């Protein structure tokens, strides 16, 4: 009951649990993969006491279930994240990252003369776990970079 | 309906080993019987972003040989396009309105494919994109090779020069690990190496490579000697002049070439090759810029053509 | 021998409604059934004292469909004529000597009606001189109108953005007076306002205008949605910046527009149509620009021909 | 440790309540003003169900008390919003954002020329004319502009 | 110290008017009776990121006068500070451990004042900052005004041109606000008229101000007229020729003017002043350039001496 | 007279370490104790046939405070003298009948020494000649380095960034080899690593170096750390982009280092290290660049003056 873990519990009904967010990356998330442009309830938490492994983050996302693809996407920022989809209050589906074909949109050609730059255009890149690092190669500019160049920019 | 029907040729590594074949086999019809008319109608642009002069005149007739139009301009030299603060996705939704194929170079690497976003049908064919692809220059000197070895596979091929740097090394050797049991020999003073990525490539495919420091070490093996020119820009005076501005070929370093070996130089040659190679048979520098001629002509004529009869 | 055979097409208001009907209905034929050779043979001169690549790359593809060729020069970029102290009546005098049209645009105002003077009987059609006039960019956008919306009369027409500076919204208020029952709304901020003599001819012949401060006041009522690019160097930054950088079109202005509502813009756009108008149905300014081609071949057509058959 | 729920979720020990806050402006709150880098533990529920605007945001910054010039920074965002400073479970605090004198770092002068775009410096704007509406002047350019528009851009 | 002893000069709005009469004071005893060691062993920092010939030499022949010395620069298509990369911010904090004061001119508004924030205790002077402020310039012709009308107040100022954009106008109307029953005549083209804020700021304190036409409308009222060129670049060549029959004086306009009535200028005075105004009593725009000497004197010793005893 | 007594500087090479000491203590007794009419009646050229605002500013203030007149130039796209035809001998061959003193700065190796040829009695100062020398810059680094770490010999120097191309560090590490027990660690990327001929000299003397791959490496065992700019033009921007997660310097890696260890840059600083450093207690930079007047002003007082009692 109390060896406080909950507390008074934010248990929804249907949605998406984002859980061991690894701390900070809860707000990149957010921010990144736009979640609050919703109408529906969320309840973030940052920085939770998960003595367990350490801090962590966890973000609720009521009535919407974010998925395969979507889920994918996170394996860069939060390698271990488990989402969780519940559809009458309880687990019905935890469902891990694994590292997907392409990440679209959000992340930056480190190349300054990529044409990405200036342009209408949405970023892309192919991943390709080169067993030690993940390489990121742009579609534009067809340079790989490690996905710590990428990260930082 | 042939497969590059309607196809965008941005990059090398988007053609195949089918796709590459076909496209020569197709150039050497065209270089045999003349096809004047086979674009009849159709316009073309001609949009050079980044002045080539050499690239440009050679895109253009190889237009006017299959009897296309040509309507476009060379720029680098502020012709009003870029002005207020049009973006390029915008001029190519402009120019796709009344065109039939983008002929385009353009200083960013990724400019060709973006085109290809907004271009509706029209097919967008790359003459080159910053450091990036040059398609049609790998063609040429694929034809080259094949029609004066016969062969693209087995080939005995020393690039020589700035590998580092060298857009059209890079390609070249791209291509040629698509086919068979090449052998490569990378001549490259030491600031300008042949980069990791080309390296780690050609070990994965199990194909055989290794780096001398003079020609003389490989002459006698070698089908296809493949030289760049360094930049001077890219080292400093002294540096370039010191030790290594030996990456220069002379007509008495032939000696003992086979009597295939050719000498192929994507150009301008300043002085990497000097003038008495040209009276050799193995100088083929200038008869690989006339073979351009026929791969331009040959991406055109498949590109726009459902069907090519021959 | 139809009216506007080897007449000169220098200004808008020298066109009748009668003209500008011929035109439009020839734009519509071609556009139907091409007639690739129709101007085989003829040479034409594409003199761009100025540049402008749009109007120009335009202009050439146009002669290249109908089978004319073209010679001439882009320049404000020293190409040697008005070297020494060449007068333009003597270059004209030159040039029309061995040229069967000259399509010209020149920095003055006039230019193009005294080149008129000096052709002899080659005609000579205005791609733009100055802040005066620039026919074919009126001719493609009533052509655009009346293709859309089925007719050229009874209108609602908004023409949103910098008024006052702005050569082509000043000659298509100019062409649709031509015309009977249409209706404007001028959006612009104050500095840029529609000037006193356009205001003043429409007064007098009995059409409907008003001013309106936002889109949003008008939209539901509206057809075709003309807009301008300010161009920030008529103001200054903190001008533009502040509360006047609200003549800017977003996809969620749109909301109640008519399901016929059109936008327009002469281009380039940069940033007072959003990106995301795009994929709305009602977004037209490319096709417009594609338009230009039938419109351009049209006059050519109907200048070169005596007789046309179609 | 008091009965949570999450409609309504309840008691930090010790800390602040950023309450109604008018909905979508929560994130951009947490976004602009950095209220994340902490390690302390943030709750913060989005699109909640009641203080009447219907729905509302809230975030709980514990063992933060973040004041007075603070509350203010959040005056162009969130000026119905009430900022609770809590002590043992009660809150021993509750004030409003009134308009600041000056406004540093979140705003961008619109005015292109205005050499605070390319340079090592904070944005500043001096703030004036209370609800009937608001102008703020760029501390380097001296250009006056509506709040309407640099909060556009 | 004295009050502005180490004093930053960045904007007429952040001097009170005892401070303008300070500056005035002073300026009239460096007339009288000359100091030329006064600043003997400073050394002063002439950066013109922005080409003003008259506003540097005046600037530098006042560090002269005061016996300083004098490092700097001026800048087009030159000279690599800035360049890109090179902040202004690290500019100045590199040459502020070089000199004792630094006077700048630059294109972008606030560079003085971010300046300031990087200059340690060494005082930055301001030139000119875009379309911002402008001081030294105020600063002399309210010299200027107060040597020929004897007082800064209740004077009838005429102020003509382009009020929307010239600098000076809008200074000059802040900074004359601080003096009491000035009334304020604007002969402006509607098109180029005093911002809504100078106006409003004018009616705050109760200053009288009135809105013109032409010059011959206040001619017999004023003691100053202020006139301002016409940026022909803001305006349209048929607009700018059209308005009225100018506002450009000549001697025949001045045939009603007040005998202590001058006319001033900041030049250059291209035509909106023609010559035989230069040969009237009223004519004072050159002695008003020759007061920039003691205006920019007075500020340069008053800010690096503590106390001045003249 | 002082061992520099009308003696030429041109290369740190030709300086003993007795030189370098009297340099040193002079400038810091200028630095103390100025004496602003030392060279009263002396008139030094400041010739910069490249422009370098920077390096001219802080020499002309540097003449200025020792008292003496200044005439010279520099040069983008200006200034008649070399011109072509004018060779740089007969440039100097004449100045030197005007000057007591030449400060040079030229694009081309040995204009410096050249000069020395023509310039008769007159004493010759580089400062700068294309990619050789520039010991004014060396001085002014010793100079820091002496008064923050109160010696110069048994120092961990690091020196990070292009150690193949930064002129500075190859004199710098000469220079620093003439005193005695410095450590050297040398982070560069490999293809801007120190030349082998800096490498083979240190090891002649028996000095210790070695080389890192990043300062995060040295941070806890360095007394300076000497950061250099990375020329992007010597570098594609992909491989300039791609380095590990660069060699920048920020606040967050400081977190480790000594006490007394300080940051030099010889500026621009452009992105290599960050804001947040200026304000750690270990950022020199700017105070580095202020020393630069003592340095200069010590090598002038020397050349020019006999005996100097100070
Ligand atoms: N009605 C429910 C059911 C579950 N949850 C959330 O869903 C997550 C699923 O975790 P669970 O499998 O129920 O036990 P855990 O051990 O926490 O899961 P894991 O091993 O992945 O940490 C929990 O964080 C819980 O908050 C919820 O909010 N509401
Ligand atoms: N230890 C506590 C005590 C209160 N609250 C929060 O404090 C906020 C407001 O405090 P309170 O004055 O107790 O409730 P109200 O009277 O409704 O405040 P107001 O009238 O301003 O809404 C509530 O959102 C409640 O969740 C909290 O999180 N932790
Ligand atoms: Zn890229
Ligand atoms: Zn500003």
């Amino acid at each position: 009951m109390t060896h406080d873990n909950k507390l008074q519990v934010e248990a929804i009904k249907r949605g998406t649990v984002i859980d061991h967010i690894p701390a900070q990356i809860g707000f990149k998330l957010l921010s990144l993969f736009k979640l609050t442009e919703t109408d529906q309830r969320i309840t973030i938490g940052l920085n939770l006491p998960s003595g367990e492994m350490g801090r962590k983050d966890l973000i609720k996302i009521e009535n919407t279930f974010l998925s395969e693809d979507q889920v994918d996407q996170l394996a860069l920022y939060a390698p271990q994240a488990t989402v969780n989809r519940i559809d009458n209050y309880e687990v019905v589906g935890k469902s891990r990252p694994s590292l997907p074909e392409r990440i679209d949109n959000v992340l930056v050609c480190p190349n300054s003369n990529c044409i990405s730059h200036a342009e209408p255009v949405s970023s892309s890149f192919a991943v390709r776990k080169r067993a030690n690092d993940i390489a990121l190669k742009c579609k534009y500019c067809e340079k790989e970079f490690s996905h710590n160049v990428v990260l930082a920019n | 309906a042939n497969p590059l029907y309607q196809k965008h040729i941005i990059s090398i590594n988007d053609l195949s080993r089918d796709d590459l074949n076909l496209v020569l086999a197709t150039a050497a019809k065209l270089k045999a019987n003349p096809q004047p008319e086979l674009l009849k109608h159709k316009v073309i642009a001609s949009c050079f972003f980044e002045a080539s002069t050499r690239t440009r005149l050679s895109f253009e007739t190889s237009m006017h040989r299959l009897g296309a139009s040509v309507v476009g301009f060379s720029d680098s030299a502020n012709t009003s396009l870029g002005k207020k603060g049009e973006t390029l996705a915008d001029t190519i939704s402009v120019i796709s309105t009344y065109v039939d194929a983008i002929v385009m170079r353009h200083p960013q690497e990724g400019a060709a494919r973006l085109a290809t976003e907004f271009s509706g049908n029209v097919p967008v064919l790359n003459a080159g994109d910053g450091s990036n692809q040059h398609p049609t220059q790998t063609l040429l000197d694929l034809f080259t090779i094949q029609e004066t070895q016969g062969r693209l596979d087995n080939l005995h091929v020393a690039m020589v020069g700035d590998l580092k740097y060298g857009r059209t090394v890079h390609s070249l050797t791209q291509a040629l690990a698509k086919f068979d049991g090449n052998r490569f020999y990378f001549i490259a003073p030491d600031a300008l190496a042949m980069p990791q990525y080309i390296l780690d490539m050609l070990d994965e495919k199990g194909i055989a490579w290794s780096l001398h420091s003079s020609i003389e070490e490989v002459m006698a093996e070698v089908d296809i000697l493949y030289m760049t020119r360094v930049q001077k820009e890219r080292l400093d005076p002294s540096e370039y002049a010191n030790v290594k501005a030996q990456f220069v070929l002379r007509a008495s370093d032939l000696h003992n070439a086979k009597a295939n070996m050719k000498v192929l130089h994507p150009l301008p040659r300043v002085d990497e090759i000097a003038t008495d190679v040209d009276k050799t048979p193995h100088a083929w520098y200038f008869q690989q810029a006339g073979n351009g001629i026929f791969a331009r002509q040959a991406l055109l004529a498949l590109v726009l053509n459902r069907d090519l009869v021959l």
